């Protein structure tokens, strides 16, 4: 598993494509870095669909090339959205092998060792500053095979210090389709 | 009801 | 894999819906069952683009639940069309590790093991009659991971008996999306 | 200059 960012548009011009709602810029990759006025997150692409968290998207549509996309999937119980990913967009394929050795994507495409512990829950391998996970909720984990697990939802701290995280499984994102 | 907007990618 | 077949509409629904070009019915899958007036074949869906055969949908709109959408892609030379993906589309991820084990799925849900030969070519591990495979064009051919190697486009057949497939690369696939 | 209709789907 390997990463690289690439950022496509600026302050001004997320701004506006905010408030039209139309965005005709080329889209490619399997991880969008997403925008609102007020912040700013991941959004992951599994089978279709542009998954990312509802305490970041809330009930927004995602700006697209033929006007504002409005949300398939929206699950408060599991702080879960979901658009119909935009031509361009590579989804991942949901990983089958149940393996416990995972990979979390960051919004700077760090990839991180983070062992899994349980059905939504994973440890890191070494601690981390919050400061280093924030803005990467909507991100991936993923097993070896760079198959999707689950998506970013939140750090667990002792002290302040992230020491372990949690994750929308891919399970319970088969479970809201449909 | 402003949109969420792509500013960038990451490519795997 | 495992596979199964889904009938949504008949055969007066059908004709009905294709002059409206209106289509309010769910969609799930990755592959899609389509029919013209007087043909049917398959549609699957890679990148949030739904793709099949210009020798089956020619230069067809397809029936969505906003009427009728229009083509993205018209490549003639390479037998290639695409729609942007009606929304519940399922997508699958291009394929990325040059395997030579590869499955097609056909409009009965059947996937039988094809033995790559080329970029754009099997074998059929047995060979299979005509009448099987007629119908099946636009289906998916798959690595051993599931993931998206290219689709059905004809059958190279001595005397009734198909005994190789050709399909549309995954890699023009995206090519075609620039 | 009619449409192409889903009449099904293979479910993997
Ligand atoms: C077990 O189930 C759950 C579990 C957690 C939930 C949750 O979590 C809260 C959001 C989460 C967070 O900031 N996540 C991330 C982010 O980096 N986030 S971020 O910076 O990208 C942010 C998007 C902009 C990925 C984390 C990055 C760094 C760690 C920050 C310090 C620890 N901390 C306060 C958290 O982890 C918080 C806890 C929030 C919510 C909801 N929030 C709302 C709204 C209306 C407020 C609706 S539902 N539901 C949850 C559910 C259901
Ligand atoms: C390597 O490159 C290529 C290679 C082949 C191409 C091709 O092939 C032709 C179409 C194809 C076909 O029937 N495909 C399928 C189908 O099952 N088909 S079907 O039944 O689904 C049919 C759609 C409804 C999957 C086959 C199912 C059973 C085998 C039938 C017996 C052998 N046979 C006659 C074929 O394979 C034919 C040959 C046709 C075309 C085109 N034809 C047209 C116009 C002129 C019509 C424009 S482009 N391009 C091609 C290109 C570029
Ligand atoms: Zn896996
Ligand atoms: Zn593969």
């Amino acid at each position: 598993i390997t990463a690289y960012s690439q950022q496509t548009r600026g302050l001004l011009g997320c701004i506006i494509t905010s408030l039209t709602g139309r965005d005709k810029n080329q889209v490619e990759g399997e991880v969008q870095v997403v925008s609102t006025a007020t912040q700013s997150f991941l959004a992951t692409c599994v089978n279709g669909v542009c998954w990312t968290v509802y305490h970041g998207a809330g009930s927004k549509t995602l700006a697209g090339p033929k006007g504002p996309i409005t949300q398939m999937y929206t699950n408060v119980d599991q702080d879960l959205v979901g658009w119909q990913a935009p031509p361009g967009a590579r989804s991942l394929t949901p990983c089958t092998c149940g393996s416990s050795d995972l990979y979390l994507v960051t919004r700077h495409a760090d990839v991180i060792p983070v062992r899994r512990r349980g059905d939504s829950r994973g440890s890191l391998l070494s601690p981390r500053p919050v400061s280093y996970l924030k803005g990467s909720s909507g991100g991936p984990l993923l097993c070896p095979s760079g198959h999707a697990v689950g998506i970013f939802r939140a750090a667990v701290c002792t002290r302040g210090v992230a020491k372990a995280v949690d994750f929308v499984p891919v399970e319970s994102m088969e479970t809201t389709m449909r | 009801k402003g949109s969420v907007v792509i500013v960038g990618r990451i490519v795997l």
